[PDB]
């Protein structure tokens, strides 16, 4: 399929409670490799996946170095931001950013992408072209400006065409194990009555990889939406995800309902009927 | 990897 | 300032089977700020040994995290998380489920 690598970053003012809280975490499709938290012992970038230890010590000393100058700008950001809405500094504050790249099948350039959001919302992200910036307000003017004149998207589309996607290989090779796999879902469907005249269907999905799933209820043969269920797709913690959806429907009418179950480790869809 | 790219808003 | 309430789910790692050991799961999601309480509940008692994921968002910007414990279940034994934010007026209980 495709692939894509994701950085995502957080900064939270605490007013008189010390330096930013700043969390750095690195992705691989729906893998998380690497982690940096400002308030843990060790101050260095450290591996969540077995297969990004394969890194030596200058791959260690150059991300820990880079980390930590992503915390120093958003530790200097949540200070101008401040100004710029013209907020006192007693209350909390959020900047994020996140960045990286899509590669489709042929593992070649896709997509790149590299925004900001201040408290809750679009701040400034780099368009789809990486060569200019959309301001999401008046404020967000200025930091456009900046970045114009230090010529920052040129270096941004730098990385996100050639560095991000050449990474972004090297990991899927050296990580194919784990990264290449396809987990299909183990299905399943349960009843429960709700009284004399309804019952619940819940159709699971369980253990699968990736992430990407469809569950969809169907009524003969035709889609329903109307008196169904959907939770978000959630982790197992074992580097799996679940996920379920549920219909109510009218006692005695079970078998006119399917459940129809698309994910890249089915290549024909799946249908599940209670009967 | 991440980018050098760290530039203050 | 946009501020928007977390999105509860507790469930089990693996199916859960009676003296088998497993994995209780709190996810949290789509909220905002990043603050939350999180905690797991045994019989109404907070558990101690709690892990929980490294902090990351999702497209709209709301976080999300997995808080987990081990624990071997039972017929007796009911588990619940307890979750405070605030945009929550009280903090919330979510029990867990076996079936659903």
């Amino acid at each position: 399929g495709s692939h894509s690598m994701r950085y995502f970053f957080t900064s939270v003012s605490r007013p008189g409670r010390g330096e930013p809280r700043f969390i750095a975490v690195g992705y691989v499709d729906d893998t998380q490799f690497v982690r940096f938290d400002s308030d843990a012992a060790s101050q260095r970038m450290e591996p969540r996946a077995p297969w990004i230890e394969q890194e030596g010590p200058e791959y260690w000393d150059g991300e820990t170095r880079k980390v930590k100058a992503h915390s120093q700008t958003h530790r200097v950001d949540l200070g101008t931001l401040r100004g710029y809405y013209n907020q006192s500094e007693a209350g909390s504050h959020t900047v994020q950013r996140m960045y990286g790249c899509d590669v489709g099948s042929d593992w070649r350039f896709l997509r790149g992408y590299h925004q900001y959001a201040y408290d809750g919302k679009d701040y400034i992200a780099l368009k789809e072209d990486l060569r200019s910036w959309t301001a999401a307000d008046m404020a967000a003017q200025t930091t456009k400006h900046k970045w114009e004149a230090a010529h920052v998207a040129e270096q941004l589309r730098a990385y996100l065409e050639g560095t991000c996607v050449e990474w972004l290989r090297r990991y899927l090779e050296n990580g194919k194990e784990t990264l290449q796999r396809t987990d299909a879902p183990k299905t399943h469907m349960t009843h429960h009555a709700v009284s004399d005249h309804e019952a619940t269907l819940r159709c699971w999905a369980l253990s699968f990889y990736p992430a990407e799933i469809t569950l969809t209820w169907q009524r003969d043969g035709e889609d329903q939406t109307q008196d169904t269920e959907l939770v978000e797709t959630r982790p197992a913690g074992d580097g799996t995800f679940q996920k379920w959806a549920a219909v109510v429907v009218p006692s005695g009418q079970e078998q006119r309902y399917t459940c129809h179950v698309q994910h890249e480790g089915l290549p024909k869809p799946l249908t599940l009927r209670w009967e | 990897h991440m980018t050098e790219v760290v530039r203050r808003c | 300032m946009i501020q928007r309430t977390p999105k509860i789910q507790v469930y089990s790692r693996h199916p859960a089977e009676n003296g088998k050991s497993n994995f209780l799961n709190c996810y949290v999601s789509g909220f905002h700020p990043s603050d939350i309480e999180v905690d797991l509940l045994k019989n109404g008692e907070r558990i101690e040994k709690v892990e929980h994921s490294d902090l990351s968002f999702s497209k709209d910007w709301s976080f999300y995290l997995l808080y987990y414990t081990e624990f071997t279940p039972t017929e007796k034994d009911e588990y619940a998380c307890r979750v405070n934010h605030v945009t929550l007026s009280q903090p919330k209980i979510v029990k867990w489920d076996r079936d659903m």
